[PDB]
């Protein structure tokens, strides 16, 4: 059993490590919004959309029962822009840099649990 | 993939 407030004060770190990247966590810190970024086709790739407002909001709302639901939201957030970016896109590269940062940071956190 | 985001 996980209290919410456990919860947000073991993974809230790891989240926040994620915003402390600057530029990479930019394209992240809002939904996708297609026709902002010209991207018309990007729901028919993307059919469950994630990001870290999202994220941050079910954490702080105590959506989250038990620890993977929140690292399952993070990796989809994570694989959604690399299944629609070009892998030669900055975007794309971003997500990398943020995923190699959430790895380090989610495993210490995910041992001590 | 078509689009690229701009």
């Amino acid at each position: 059993i996980f209290k919410p407030e456990e919860l947000r004060q073991a993974l809230m770190p790891t989240l926040e490590a994620l915003y402390r990247q600057d530029p990479e966590s930019l394209p992240f810190r809002q939904p996708v919004d297609p026709q902002l970024l010209g991207i018309p086709d990007y729901f028919d790739i993307v059919k469950n959309p994630m990001d870290l407002s999202t994220i941050k909001r079910k954490l702080d709302t105590g959506q989250y029962q038990e620890p993977w639901q929140y690292v399952d939201d993070v990796w989809l957030m994570f694989n959604n822009a690399w299944l629609y970016n070009r892998k030669t896109s900055r975007v794309y590269k971003f997500c990398s840099k943020l995923a190699e940062v959430f790895e380090q940071e989610i495993d210490p956190v995910m041992q001590s649990l | 993939r078509r689009y690229q985001k701009s």
